[PDB]
């Protein structure tokens, strides 16, 4: 009724909807992760150089372990100019410029990127635009001299207001000596996570950043060693290599098709049948209104003589052993009708009564009577005439 | 001196499998039957990228230099084979006519009876190497036969290569933007090609 | 199947619905066209167990129970043809189509045209061919006097069709063009998904992941516009193409009603020569007619005159033409040389010798 | 406004193109009806199944909205009997055939 | 014949090719129409002089 915009429906088969199997879960695959960036080569060296005057250099072309760096209490404190380290675990840069050096904490409190004071402006130069962080530990444990901070100057990330540091050896990195480092920004990219691989179910998927939805399956294509994707004639991706397990998976569409309602007119009955065109009955109780939706809909999904045909799964119609003339057509020689106590039935249509003509080489049949017959024929001849003022239709 | 390039120097343009199909594509390719220069090192422009080849039975070729000048000014690719491995670095190296044998550094890496063929190109700052090896009977010119070069190396390094030279018989041709029709067999190898500009029949 | 795109597609209203209503109109019509052609027979006639059709040999075009149970020639005809899109099945299966071509053929073999005008009336096939000869103005004695020659000319001609259809596929180009056009159009519709239409990428998930919404919606609307225009271009082309196939299906339905169910006298309609009969065979996406025709083949010159003078009366032939062999005069049936003696009963009178140009003097015999 | 002008113009081109195709579909039926009137009504057609099933006698035109209706009068045989038959008869050694 | 425009027209993909293919099929068909109407004769018959 809503499809036709009418409260009264004439007899027929009406397409009302599209059925489309939903992805059941998401699969993510990337290679066996290797060559992580050695951030310890900066942050384990934090006692060494002068934190107001040291040099700095790029870390690049190796995977940024920022996810583990967020969870790990690897230093007494850390702070960042950009986002939190868990957000940095999703990012990349051409390199992160970085350094390690100790200083008096009264100066070193200015060395967090985007901070106030002479460090972030010059002696540990790093505005809020720095794509990264600074971190530290108490230098009084090893980085400070016998006189405290006098072994270094205090005010790039952790690199060149610098003067010989005055912080006493008796206290921690917030005012007394701090052992410290900093690092901030196509090569320094964070690692990519991965899941298990699932087969023979409709899934959402991502292989190396190539994405889709489909039924993943075991396959017998033989790619060359360097090839990663397979394509069909019309550009369409149809196979992939799992980067963790170098065999080939075929990608197949998640099952979909037109949904049509088969009805005698509303004058005759409110009983109906439903055809899921090109669907296999095993797949039907999915996506749209199905087995869940009360006696008002699940009757046409769960029961009422579910039946399989070459046209699709057919629900609500009884299979019948006879043949009759085609009333409402379905496909592949199937037709349906409302019949006697009455229900919707589906049957193979009947071409006509069979007849052996009694031929033999000396027999003829001659008619001995006639009937005059009057046959009606109807032909259309002319449409309703029309003209449209497009100036008024378009601009009113 | 010059030689006819024949149908040499096709290479797999992408990391994709296609089978029993003809695929039409536009890329930097060596045009069929172009003139290819021949040599017995001299410093040559790189242009849009190079088809390079050599005929061997001695292993006297040992590497290449690529960059603008490759003498202390700026980063330059030194690519070497030492028969233990391929060796690469991109340094501002400083040397004479070359660091040839007796016969900063932002990146580094490790990996006549015969013809060795290569294609070198740079797109989006990715320096790309494609290669092939074959035996030969024509120790004198490029053979009149078809085989497709396949990728090796694909480096994001972004250097302005404009000159190159060999490190110690060899042949040089230049890539040009061309449209090719490529034939993939049942196993997804390229097995034939048409350079679409070559003649009216190739356009057809 | 991107929801962020599908929300923008609602801005365009009824376009992505009247397209489906148009393609549905095409899809129903293909079953109607198939039913206009084949379903012209009310009952499934079937051939007798005996095959004594007067020396004619239909076994190459009748059903074969070792084959569906198609004919020999129908198997050649079936061999020589070779992203939210759904193909749909035809309503009549190839096993139903081959029952209609079987029934039409078994009617035509056993009962002539009579099954096209009432119940099928049996008749001996040699007598059916005598009616087909009368239908082209050749007197029925000509068939019975030459029946074994005529049977062998028919049997020989069917054999050449099997060899032609075995040796080359090039005859079926009309049907193969339908298959090629359907495939070419669908590949073109899918290829157009890869095009940018000026958007930053042709991959919708790039746009959605790389841009903020106020920018992304501007890019997606280019893809929506390009893909909608690419689908409207395909549907418009399919409506124009379906009208060509309908004009061919109406012609094929007419060829079946006139050539198979009768004996059409329309010149060149049922193949070259004077029409005798024709036989339908099924094929992929179409129908094949084997048109059987009579062609006259060994002429001689003769002298002729429009009328003859006897006892002042001018005599004209009733059904024939006057001819001479240079020494004698005869009346002959116009389509095959069989000279008869000129008599009062082969002729009729009108007026005297003066008015007719070129009248000649000869005896007209009185039996 | 340019989006509405673009959308409404495309929406009108779609209608006019479908009406041009539908007009050709109706004209093919008007040419057929004009031919059925000339051959069936003004004559007696021998074309099998053109002017109704059975042997054609005559037909009558009746008007209808947007079209025409033909009442085809036709002759259909009935009540057949089987008989023995032969193509010819021997009289005095000579073959006779029916006229 | 602007190069800057032609490079934009490539992004609309296959529309130009299927227009050229449509008008090519239209053009070939006119010669077939003209053949089928007039060329119904197997020999160039010629009238006698008288
Ligand atoms: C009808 O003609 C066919 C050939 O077109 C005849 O079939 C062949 O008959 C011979 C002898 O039996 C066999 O060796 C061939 O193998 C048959 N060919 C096929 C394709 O089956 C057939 O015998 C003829 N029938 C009549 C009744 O004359
Ligand atoms: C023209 O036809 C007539 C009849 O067929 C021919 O006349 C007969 O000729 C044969 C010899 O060829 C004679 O035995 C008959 O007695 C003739 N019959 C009569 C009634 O005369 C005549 O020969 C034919 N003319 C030519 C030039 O062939
Ligand atoms: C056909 O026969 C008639 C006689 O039956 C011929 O007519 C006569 O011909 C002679 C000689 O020319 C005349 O003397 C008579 O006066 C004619 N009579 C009439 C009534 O015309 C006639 O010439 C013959 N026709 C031909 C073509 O030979
Ligand atoms: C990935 O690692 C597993 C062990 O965790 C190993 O069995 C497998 O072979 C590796 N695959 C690749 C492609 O390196
Ligand atoms: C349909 O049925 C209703 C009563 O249920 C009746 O009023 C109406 O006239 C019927 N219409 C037709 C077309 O039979
Ligand atoms: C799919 O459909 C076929 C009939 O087309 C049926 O036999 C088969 O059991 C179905 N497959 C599954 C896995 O349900
Ligand atoms: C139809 O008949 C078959 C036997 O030929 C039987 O197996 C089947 O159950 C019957 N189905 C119905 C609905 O009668
Ligand atoms: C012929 O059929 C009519 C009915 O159509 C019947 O009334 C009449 O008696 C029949 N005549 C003969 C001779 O059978
Ligand atoms: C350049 O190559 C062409 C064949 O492509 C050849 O005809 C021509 O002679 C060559 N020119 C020189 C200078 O060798
Ligand atoms: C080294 O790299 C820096 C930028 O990181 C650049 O300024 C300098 O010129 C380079 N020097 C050489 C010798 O390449
Ligand atoms: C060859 O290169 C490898 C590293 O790729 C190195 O270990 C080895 O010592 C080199 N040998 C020679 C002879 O240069
Ligand atoms: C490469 O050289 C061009 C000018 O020739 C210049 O625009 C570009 O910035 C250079 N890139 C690098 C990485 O030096
Ligand atoms: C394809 O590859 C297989 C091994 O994977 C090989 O046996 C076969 O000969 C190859 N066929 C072709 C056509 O190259
Ligand atoms: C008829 O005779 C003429 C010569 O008088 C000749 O050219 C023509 O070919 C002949 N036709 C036949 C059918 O013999
Ligand atoms: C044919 O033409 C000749 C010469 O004019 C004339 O004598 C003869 O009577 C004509 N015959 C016929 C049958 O027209
Ligand atoms: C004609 O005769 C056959 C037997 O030879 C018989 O089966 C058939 O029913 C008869 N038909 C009529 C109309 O009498």
């Amino acid at each position: 009724k809503c499809t036709l915009k009418s409260f009264t429906v004439e007899k027929g088969i009406y397409q009302t909807s599209n059925f489309r199997v939903q992805p059941t879960e998401s699969i993510v695959r990337f290679p066996n992760i290797t060559n992580l960036c050695p951030f310890g080569e900066v942050f384990n060296a934090t006692r060494f150089a002068s934190v107001y005057a040291w040099n700095r250099k790029r870390i690049s072309n190796c995977v940024a372990d920022y996810s583990v760096l967020y969870n790990s209490a690897s230093f007494s404190t850390f702070k960042c100019y950009g986002v939190s380290p868990t957000k940095l675990n999703d990012l990349c840069f051409t390199n992160v410029y970085a350094d390690s050096f100790v200083i008096r904490g009264d100066e070193v409190r200015q060395i967090a990127p985007g901070q106030t004071g002479k460090i972030a402006d010059y002696n540990y130069k790093l505005p809020d635009d720095f794509t990264g962080c600074v971190i530290a530990w108490n230098s009084n444990n090893l980085d400070s001299k016998v006189g405290g901070n006098y072994n270094y100057r205090y005010r790039k990330p952790f690199e060149r207001p610098l003067q010989s540091y005055g912080f006493q050896p008796t206290n921690g990195v917030g005012y007394q000596p701090y052992r410290v480092v900093v690092l901030s920004f196509a090569t320094v990219c964070g690692p990519k996570k991965s899941t298990n691989l699932v087969k023979n179910k409709c899934v959402n998927f991502n292989f190396n950043g190539l994405t889709g939805t489909g039924v993943l399956t075991e396959s017998n294509k033989k790619f060359l060693p360097f090839q990663q994707f397979g394509r069909d004639i019309a550009d369409t991706t149809d196979a992939v290599r799992d980067p963790q397990t170098l065999e080939i998976l075929d990608i197949t569409p998640c099952s979909f098709g037109g949904v049509s309602v088969i009805t005698p007119g509303t004058n005759t009955s409110n009983q109906v049948a439903v055809l899921y065109q090109g669907v296999n009955c095993t797949e039907v109780p999915v996506a749209i209104h199905a087995d869940q939706l009360t006696p008002t809909w699940r009757v046409y999904s769960t029961g009422s003589n579910v039946f399989q045909t070459r046209a699709g799964c057919l629900i609500g119609a009884e299979h019948v052993n006879n043949s009759y003339e085609c009333d409402i057509p379905i496909g592949a020689g199937i037709c349906a009708s409302y019949q006697t106590s009455q229900s919707i039935i589906a049957y193979t249509m009947s071409l006509g009564a069979e007849n052996s003509v009694a031929y033999s080489n000396n027999s003829i049949a001659i008619p001995t009577n006639f009937t005059i017959s009057v046959t009606t024929e109807i032909l259309p001849v002319s449409m309703t005439k029309t003209s449209v003022d497009c100036t008024m239709y378009i601009c009113g | 001196a010059y030689t006819n390039s024949f149908t040499r120097g096709v290479y797999y343009p992408d990391k994709v499998f296609r089978s029993s199909v003809l695929h039409s594509t536009q890329d930097l390719f060596l045009p069929f039957f172009s003139n290819v220069t021949w040599f017995h090192n001299p410093v040559l422009p790189f242009n849009d990228g190079v088809y390079f080849a050599s005929t061997e039975k001695s292993n006297i070729i040992r590497g290449w230099i690529f960059g603008t000048t490759l003498d202390s000014k700026t980063q330059s690719l030194l690519i070497v084979n030492n028969a233990t491995n391929v060796v690469i670095k991109v340094c501002e190296f400083q040397f004479c006519n070359d660091p040839f044998l007796d016969v900063n550094c932002t990146f580094e890496y490790v990996s006549f009876k015969n013809l060795r063929e290569f294609v070198f190109k740079n797109i989006d700052g990715y320096f790309k190497i494609y290669s092939k090896h074959t035996p030969i009977n024509l120790v004198r010119d490029l053979p009149q036969g078809f085989s497709a070069l396949e990728p090796l190396v694909d480096l994001p390094i972004g250097i302005n290569i404009t000159r190159f030279q060999t490190l110690l018989a060899y042949y040089v041709g230049y890539l040009q933007p061309r449209t090719f029709l490529l034939k993939y067999n049942e196993n997804g190898t390229i097995t034939d090609a048409v350079d679409c500009a070559l003649d009216p029949l190739s356009e057809t | 199947d991107s929801t962020e795109c599908s929300n923008l597609l609602l801005q365009y209203g009824s376009f992505c619905t009247q397209l489906n209503r148009a393609l549905t109109g095409i899809a129903v019509e293909q079953d109607k066209n198939t039913q206009e052609v084949f379903a012209q027979v009310k009952q499934i006639y079937k051939t007798p167990p005996i095959k004594d059709f007067g020396g004619f040999n239909f076994s190459q075009i009748l059903p074969d129970p070792s084959k569906s149970k198609r004919s020999f020639i129908e198997d050649l005809l079936f061999n020589k043809v070779t992203n939210g899109l759904t193909v749909l099945p035809p309503l009549l299966t190839d096993e139903m189509i081959a029952q209609y071509t079987s029934a039409l053929l078994a009617g035509t073999i056993t009962s002539g045209w009579t099954f096209g005008a009432g119940a099928a009336l049996q008749i001996p096939f040699a007598m059916q061919m005598a009616y087909r000869f009368n239908g082209i103005g050749v007197t029925q004695n000509v068939l019975y006097e030459n029946q074994k020659l005529i049977a062998n000319q028919f049997n020989s001609a069917i054999g050449k069709i099997q060899d032609s259809l075995s040796s080359t596929a090039s005859a079926l180009g009309k049907l193969q063009n339908v298959v090629n056009q359907n495939a070419q159009a669908l590949n073109t519709l899918v290829k157009q998904l890869s095009s940018n239409f000026g958007a930053i990428s042709s991959v919708l998930n790039d746009i959605l992941s790389r841009l903020d919404k106020v920018e992304a919606e501007v890019q997606i609307d280019r893809l929506i516009t390009g893909r909608l225009q690419s689908l409207q271009t395909y549907v418009t082309q399919q409506l124009i193409r379906a009208a060509e196939i309908r004009a061919s299906a109406n012609l094929a339905a007419t060829k079946m009603s006139e050539c198979v169910l009768g004996q059409s006298k329309r010149v060149d309609f049922c193949g070259k020569g004077y029409h005798l009969m024709s036989f339908p065979q099924s094929a992929p996406h179409g129908v094949v007619f084997l048109h059987v025709t009579y062609v006259p083949a060994q002429e001689k010159n003769f002298t002729t005159a429009p009328a003859i003078c006897h006892d002042g009366k001018a005599h004209f032939p009733r059904e024939g033409v006057f001819v001479s062999n240079g020494t004698h005069w005869f009346v002959t049936q116009r389509n095959f040389y069989e000279p008869q003696i000129i008599t009062t009963d082969n002729t009729f009178v009108s007026g005297n010798c003066d008015v007719v140009i070129g009248i000649v003097n000869n005896t007209v015999y009185d039996p």
